[PDB]
């Protein structure tokens, strides 16, 4: 397993919708990867949501993350490869977290509120 | 009747997705680029 | 003649490539099980089965391995 901390972890069918989403939202630049840009749309709080990286070392850099997710009550998952992530998000290099943020003019809202809406399904 | 003397841990009970890789703008301009470059060179050496 | 131009033309990469393409069958669960078992990725972003084909024959050019040495 993916260490025993992070927690959601999403399977595989919800991971390939989520990361199709990932590379949709990457194709209307609706996306921000990396762990500081993620942080910056925390902050911000136009994030949708957070995707995280499972097999990422060391797993700390990812997990200070989640408490602001749930400081502003954004929804957030764990792809488990980040090289399958960062794939998705157009980068050779292995990318941990993404960002989907929001837009009220993007055509794959609805796509957004559905897979956050199973997001919300996993996050307990 | 059930024995107390021991305890059980019994049958650990438990779908194959198709993966999609995506891939970067870089990695399709330089793939678009790599096979318009052999079919174009097939053309060529094989006009000449 | 010196290098016939059957050498040279299969000599060619691309040519070279298409007798592979000729040589593996085309179907979605083998061409794609070929694939999952080659551990290259199954599918890739968007392509048609004829596309998924090609990267069939452009894995087994490149790795130098034909689909009798892989099952």
């Amino acid at each position: 397993a993916p260490n025993p901390k992070a927690f959601p972890l999403a399977d595989a069918a919800l991971t390939q919708q989520i990361l199709d989403v990932v590379q949709q939202a990457a194709n209307l630049r609706q996306l921000k990867k990396g762990a500081n840009e993620a942080t910056k749309t925390l902050n911000r709080g136009i994030s949708e949501f957070i995707i995280m990286a499972a097999d990422c070392e060391p797993i700390e850099i990812l997990l200070h993350l989640p408490l602001l997710c749930e400081d502003k009550n954004v929804p957030y998952v764990f792809v488990p490869s980040r090289v399958a992530l960062g794939r998705a998000c157009g980068v050779s290099r292995p990318v941990i977290a993404a960002s989907i943020t929001t837009n009220d003019a993007s055509a794959i809202k609805t796509q957004i509120y559905a897979v956050k809406d199973k997001i919300e399904t996993l996050l307990i | 009747h059930p024995s107390i003397r021991y305890v059980a841990h019994p049958l650990p009970e438990k779908a194959k997705v198709s993966i999609k890789a995506y891939l970067t703008q870089h990695e399709r301009k330089r793939l678009r680029r790599n096979r318009r470059k052999m079919a174009r060179e097939a053309r060529e050496i094989k006009i000449k | 003649q010196n290098e016939s131009t059957a050498d040279i033309l299969k000599q060619l990469p691309h040519e070279r490539l298409q007798a592979v393409l000729e040589k593996i069958p085309e179907e979605d669960l083998e061409v794609r099980r070929l694939l999952s078992i080659l551990k290259k990725p199954e599918v890739v972003e968007n392509e048609d089965v004829q596309q998924r084909r090609i990267r069939l024959a452009e894995i087994l050019m490149v790795d130098e391995i034909d689909l009798e040495n892989i099952n």
